[PDB]
RNA sequence: GGGCUACACACGUGCUACAAUGGACAGAACAAAGGGCAGCGAAACCGCGAGGUUAAGCCAAUCCCACAAAUCUGUUCUCAGUUCGGAUCGCAGUCUGCAACUCGACUGCGUGAAGCUGGAAUCGCUAGUAAUCGCGGAUCAGCAUGCCGCGGUGAAUACGUUCC
């Protein structure tokens, strides 16, 4: 690694809004997240929100 | 149209149940253009007058919450 | 920032909420009810606890990208199916019903 | 740390016998990740090349090359040089850590995020992850954001064939 | 049944703005003139709202339309394409009426555009006038930014006839 040229390296103890911490190398000593990979919808299976709801209007007769 | 019902005309709505008590068949001459869609409607081909001409539409699961009129302009343009 | 996209923190959260794409006025001053923000407060000046409340709100909210590919979704299917209403989408003329040998200045 | 001591346990012998490999050594790993600029607005803007030497310096701390264009392009008025997007490559430790950077913390904040391609495999088994906006892991600063000008990533297994750098990457954690 | 509501374009008249003498939110007040019998419709109730249900009173100086609005007073934003503006549009509603698709007005949620006071040119007004704010009525089931009247606040200037 050339000397002076890159940026200082520490642990970065990546937080999230959902309480779920992780932990990487980086600029930045602490960084707090709001949306990690376990908060995030797509990446919890089939998600509750707008899976639940983007059902198509049923032809809507119901009145 | 609020809460009293859907609209249609009682001629059409007459000559659709015939059509749906058995099978359809070939297109059904309407003039009515001002009645809506009820569901079963879906597959009755029928031919709305545009003002000159009969014009055939094929009714669909998504051509429901519209009326007939909209599937037949009545002005030409270029 | 709250639904993937920013809200200013200089404004009142009432209207940088509606920067969001689908909270407007009145839906913000709904959600800010039920978080109990009290209306007047920068976003700059929240807590964690405060700004939590506000976005698992918004989460339960129709709001971000879900508006945009539905009313897509409804424009390309009255497009498809044919649907008069569609030939006013498409070509540049006006939907609702309105005269075109003037203004008609929004579309072309 | 994290990502190798996954990748070596969980993922290796999971792998070796989900591909029935006739040795340790067929296990595919992820060799390099090259981060790709490609700004060429150099021409009309002459300083926006520090753009991106300075943003991808934040982003992984190995400096990008300012790489120069190797062809005069007359429909890009354009000479050959005056140097045209930056490039990190990438082997080591902060690359598991630039996955975890991707994976766990970034890709939730594509606003418009859905499953990102299948269709990105060039038939080798090296993968690209196309950014259209600078801003998705923390460091970037709305704050030092004017221009969004976005990225590539050129993520490069050692895989021979191409589906199971599919079953590498889906282990890693790419979703899809 | 459609069209007179077409639309690439020009063009008269108008409305709304581009904003701090402003916008939003709350409080307080002040009018005139006119309409109402299968019509005006109180109050109560419900609905966020447009409105809805039961119904008093009224052939009317009695009762209703009818809770005037700019205004004044506090709170709030702080000069930005914004807490300006509302076009367009999606969804959900309401009322009228056989029926609101072409082709109704209005509400509710959301999106939010052009526009930051307008080239050549050009119009109106001499006082309760111009500017601005609402109200009313014909027409009419429903449709008003038009028209016809009404009040509210309410100016600036006229040396002069050289010129059009």
């Amino acid at each position: 690694m050339k000397a002076g040229i890159h940026p200082n390296f520490k642990k970065a103890t990546v937080k999230c809004a959902c309480g779920n911490e992780f932990e990487t190398g980086s600029v930045k000593e602490e960084v707090r997240v709001e949306i990690c990979s376990e908060c995030h919808p797509f990446y919890t299976g089939r998600q509750k929100f707008a899976s639940a709801d983007g059902r198509v209007d049923r032809f809507n007769k119901k009145y | 149209s609020l809460k009293k019902g859907p609209f249609v005309d009682g001629h059409l709505m007459t000559k659709i149940e015939k059509l749906n008590e058995t099978d359809k068949k070939q297109v059904v001459k309407t003039w009515s253009r001002r009645s809506t869609i009820f569901p079963q409607f879906i597959g009755h081909t029928i031919a709305v007058y545009d003002g000159r001409k009969h014009v055939p539409v094929f009714i669909s699961e998504d051509m429901v919450g519209h009326k007939l009129g909209e599937f037949a302009p009545t002005r030409t343009y270029k | 920032r709250i639904a993937g996209v920013d809200i200013p923190r200089d404004k009142r959260v009432v209207i940088s909420l509606t920067y969001i794409f689908g909270i407007g006025r009145t839906t913000a001053q709904q959600v800010l009810k039920e978080a109990g923000v009290s209306e007047d407060t920068r976003v700059r000046d929240l807590t964690e606890e405060e700004l939590g409340k506000i976005r698992d709100i918004i989460d339960k909210l129709k709001v971000e990208g879900d508006l945009r590919r539905e009313v897509s979704l409804n424009i390309k299917r009255l497009i498809e199916i044919g649907s008069y209403r569609g030939i006013r989408h498409r070509r540049g003329l006006p939907v609702r019903g309105q005269n075109s040998k003037n203004n008609a200045r929004t579309r072309k | 740390n994290r990502l190798k001591e996954k990748y070596n346990k969980e993922i290796a012998p999971a792998l070796m016998t989900k591909f029935n490999y006739d040795s340790v050594m067929q296990v595919p790993k992820i060799e390099k990740i090259v981060i790709n600029m490609g700004v060429g607005d150099a021409v009309q803007n002459a300083k926006a090349i520090d753009s991106a030497v300075e943003e991808l310096t934040f982003i992984a701390g190995q400096k990008p090359v300012v790489t120069r264009a190797k062809k005069s392009i007359a429909g890009f008025r354009l000479r050959e040089g005056m140097p045209i997007g930056a490039k990190v490559t990438l082997r080591g430790e902060r690359m598991y850590d630039f996955l975890d950077k991707l994976i766990s913390v970034s890709l939730p904040r594509v606003r418009d995020f859905r499953g990102v391609s299948k269709k990105s495999f060039d038939g080798r088994g090296n993968y690209t992850l196309g950014i259209k906006e600078q801003l998705i892991f923390p460091e970037i600063d709305y704050d030092k954001v004017t221009k969004v000008r976005g990225m590539d990533i050129v993520i490069v297994t050692t895989a021979n064939t191409d589906e199971e750098a599919r079953e590498l990457l889906t282990q890693v954690g790419m979703p899809f």
